[PDB]
């Protein structure tokens, strides 16, 4: 008499009965983590533009 | 755990910190010694300061200015006929020895030592650095060498200057040490040759090409005798004959290092400091634990802090002396060699979710 | 039950942040696609261009 | 003298720019001082100094940046060194050859360096005979990274294996050797024997960054999206704080069904993005989120903003025009796949997807050359082999 809480689930699903030729998407990509040489060489080259932007 | 900031716009490098009990106290509770590019020598003993949101007074015990650059300080037994410990202090053109005496005044800034210069030694050349060791095989006492700036060896016994010869293969001064067991003067010139000259009164004994220069050389034994050399990029471990025991390649660049005591036979533990404010503890090549630092160290020592073992002091080049910030428990690289106020809150928490007022944040 | 309301009010800013950046370029017509005159536009730097 | 010491003591704490001016302040005090001349040299060397190749450590790549989980799974010695940041290799090679003839042994450093000069230009074999002789006298870890660097560029994957088991038993448990061996296995996609070695560079050395992602990516594919998160929340706590990591942290929490950190991590990833080509890829991965909730109107303007922030994003042109074919715009879709293919002449997914639009219409000649390249760029596909044999029955007779 506390509670019913009876929500009966169907216990069955929509099984497939044939395969269908469909269109599939490109899959999501994890970006690479740049190395500590690539982080240094990009930072040096990014400052190489600003010193030639004034000269 | 503890912090301080000493001086103002004074610079430091390695060799400007030691950890010993120079006053020959019976309890053996070691004390800090801090040099500078000025003469402002300090001597510390930081009391256990709790988390009470206050700055405790009388942090410094004594302070004596010498109005001269202090290159490198060294503790050791430097008076003949006694087994006491004496602080040895190097200036750029003079060499001093200050036998420490505890004064009649006690703690809280009573100038615990007056500078009792036992013997000043005049210099013929300006020096780079130096080291101490019982050369020749004498017992109890320890003698003192001098490496000049252009490079020559002026050995000084506690009574007087002994003799002098030049250092071959010089182009630029490098670090220098004396092996206790194999009784040789181990150095490295600028031509990447780790050399070890014989003490006798020059022709080389044995060399080894190592590829680059090196900052600091340390030699410990515990038994296993082993010569450690931290290069600019790599990190060696030499056997006494000239055999590379192992190596390790470092992607970062190191700052200072110290191979303190071990936990097992054959193993020996080492601390390295980066320039990314990171510390690294090291069983022989195997990394064990690595946590951050507040700054870039320039010298590291390990001693005893108020009857606690496994203490790490981090002197910078600005005046920082923050030490042993209790990563998980302020222990040695041994498996919990000390608790040392290990009672704390936590380490390495899990959850990164905010979960507070995210609803109605629009 | 706290996780469901955390998703919606974070996704509700996401629809706004997208459309405020979508219309910021559609009025400037930055997109290489069209509907009225119906061609796309692809362009590239060629190997001889060095 | 205090200026000479303060110059050398600035080099020890590597204050470089404060060192070179104070050292050349001592330059006019003498006609020639050999100590200041090499200190002005060597402090100028370590301003920038890189050795290896651009070794940017992927997590999702097999060949020409393809995705995964749909495929499968004396004092002159340092004067020589000033030429090596300037990369004038031939001029350095003269005084390198001059000095090694001055002392024709006890210099393995000059032996391996001239071989590095030969590899810097392209003299493969002349380098390959050079520093092999230095290894037969000296045991150094970088020389194993020198012999086994030229051999992989000479394309012999079995000759790389012998060095990586020779020096591994003289330098036991060494880290960067164990990373070099698992890096050539990912070149041949030998992940059966690659990811065991990356479980050893994590056995000892538990904070090596470039072997934390390459395990935490090879678990996000092949259906361990919860374990792959644990390798990325730990990599956050080291404190690197990139924009690329808040992308990868956003993707792993969604596929592991952790809906709290799944999207705040993307808004922090949209911000603090370096280039304008880089904020495209965070909009693109946001599209795959938007297909997951089912909103297509949201998803249609996520690939579009990835496309206006960066054209020639070949994975988005295909991905936008599956959403078009869901609506009905056939001729619109068949031109985006037409230009997704011409940007990526690999990566089978536009090629196969062309041959299910152009097959339903009836053009069985272009829908063959479409599904021809969806076999050569990825064999062992299932629904290509149910399509070529669908077409080759039409081509013979009725």
């Amino acid at each position: 008499v506390k509670s019913m809480f009876r929500e009966v689930l169907p216990k069955q699903g929509p099984l497939f009965v044939e395969d269908i030729m469909t269109m599939v998407l490109c899959k999501p990509k994890l970006l690479p983590l740049k190395s500590l040489t690539l982080e240094k060489l990009e930072k040096m080259h990014q400052a190489a533009q600003n010193t030639i932007r004034q000269q | 755990w503890w912090s301080t900031i000493l001086g103002d716009k004074e610079e430091f490098d390695q060799g400007c910190l030691c950890l010993a009990n120079v006053d020959n106290s019976g309890n053996g509770q070691d004390k800090i010694i801090v040099g500078s590019f000025m003469g402002y020598l300090r001597i510390f003993s930081p009391h256990p300061a709790k988390t009470g949101d206050g700055a405790q007074a009388e942090d410094l015990l004594l302070e004596v200015d010498l109005r001269d650059p202090v290159l490198q300080v060294e503790v050791g037994k430097f008076v003949s006929g006694t087994e006491m410990l004496h602080l040895a202090v190097l200036h750029s053109r003079k060499l001093c020895v200050y036998s420490v005496s505890g004064t009649l005044g006690n703690v809280e800034h009573g100038n615990q030592c007056q500078m009792k210069l036992m013997y000043e030694h005049n210099l013929q050349r300006t020096a780079c650095n130096m080291t101490y060791g019982s050369f020749g095989g004498v017992k109890g006492r320890d003698l003192i060498c001098i490496q000049s700036m252009d490079g020559m060896l002026m050995v000084f016994e506690q009574e007087s200057y002994a003799f002098g010869r030049f250092l071959p293969g010089f182009l630029l001064p490098g670090p220098l040490a004396y092996s206790s067991r194999t009784d040789s003067f181990l150095t490295v010139s600028s031509c990447q040759q780790v050399e070890s000259y014989k003490y006798q009164v020059l022709v080389v004994d044995w060399t080894l090409n190592i590829g680059e220069q090196a900052l600091d050389i340390c030699i410990v034994s515990f038994s296993a005798s082993s010569v450690f050399v931290l290069g600019e990029r790599n990190f060696f471990c030499l056997k006494d004959n000239g055999q590379i025991r192992f190596m390790k390649k470092l992607d970062w660049s190191p700052s200072c290092f110290l191979p303190y005591c071990s936990v097992s036979e054959g193993t020996i533990n080492t601390l390295i400091g980066n320039h990314n404010n990171m510390l690294h503890i090291y069983q022989d090549v195997t990394l064990k634990w690595a946590t951050q630092l507040p700054h870039i160290p320039v010298a590291v020592r390990v001693g005893c802090l108020h009857d606690l073992k496994g203490v790490i002091v981090t002197l910078s080049d600005d005046g920082h002396l923050q030490c042993s910030y209790l990563g998980t428990d302020p222990s040695l690289f041994q498996a919990p060699n000390v608790q040392s106020r290990e009672l704390n809150y936590d380490e390495l928490d899990v959850e990164m979710k905010e979960l507070q007022k995210i609803i109605k944040d629009v | 039950t706290a996780m469901h309301r955390a998703f919606q009010t974070d996704l509700y800013l996401l629809r706004l942040r997208a459309a405020r950046a979508y219309l910021q370029a559609l009025e400037s017509s930055l997109s290489p696609l069209s509907t009225t005159a119906r061609e796309p536009l692809k362009l590239h730097a060629v190997v001889q261009g060095l | 003298m205090e200026p000479l010491l303060l110059a050398w003591s600035y080099f020890r704490r590597r204050k470089f720019q404060l060192c070179a001016d104070l050292c050349t302040q001592m330059l006019e005090k003498s006609p020639y001082d050999q100590a200041a001349w090499i200190l002005k040299a060597r402090a100028l060397t370590e301003m920038v100094y890189i050795d290896e190749i651009d070794v940017d450590q992927e997590g999702i790549a097999e060949m020409m940046l393809d995705e995964n989980a749909i495929a499968q799974v004396l004092a002159k010695a340092l004067f020589e060194y000033i030429f090596h940041h300037e990369n004038d290799v031939k001029t350095a090679l003269d005084l390198a050859a001059l000095s090694t003839e001055h002392s024709q042994y006890k210099d393995w450093w000059w032996k391996v360096q001239i071989g590095k000069c030969y590899y810097r230009l392209g003299m493969y074999r002349e380098a390959e005979k050079q520093f092999k002789s230095a290894l037969k006298q000296q045991e150094m870890v970088d020389t194993f990274l020198y012999l086994a660097k030229v051999y992989v560029s000479l394309d012999q994957p079995v000759t790389a294996l012998n060095l990586f088991k020779q020096g591994l038993d003289k330098f036991p448990g060494e880290v960067t050797l164990l990373c070099g061996i698992a890096r050539i296995y990912e070149e041949m996609n030998n992940m059966s024997s690659a990811a065991e070695y990356y479980k050893e560079v994590l056995k000892q050395d538990n904070t090596h960054v470039e072997a934390i992602a390459c395990i935490g990516s090879n678990h996000f594919y092949s259906d361990q999206p919860e374990i792959a998160l644990r390798f990325y929340r730990r990599l956050l706590q080291m404190g690197i704080y990139n924009g690329q990591l808040f992308n990868n942290l956003g993707l792993c929490c969604f596929y592991a069904q952790q809906y709290d950190m799944t999207l705040t991590s993307f808004e922090r990833a949209l911000s603090l993005a370096e280039n304008e080509e880089e904020a495209a890829d965070v909009w693109y991965n946001l599209g795959h989120v938007a297909v997951g909730i089912g909103d297509t109107n949201l998803a249609h303007q996520c690939f579009r903003l990835a496309l206006v922030n960066n054209n020639n994003h070949a994975e988005a042109y295909n991905n936008l025009a599956v959403l078009e074919m869901r609506k009905g715009h056939v001729e619109q879709a068949r031109a985006l796949l037409q230009t997704a293919s011409s940007l990526a002449p690999h990566m089978y997914e536009p090629h196969f997807n062309f041959a299910t639009i152009s097959d339903k219409i009836g053009d069985l000649q272009r829908s063959y050359v479409a599904a021809q390249k969806s076999e050569a760029a990825f064999p062992d596909h299932v629904d290509t082999q149910h399509l070529i044999k669908q077409l080759r029955q039409h081509f013979a007779m009725l």
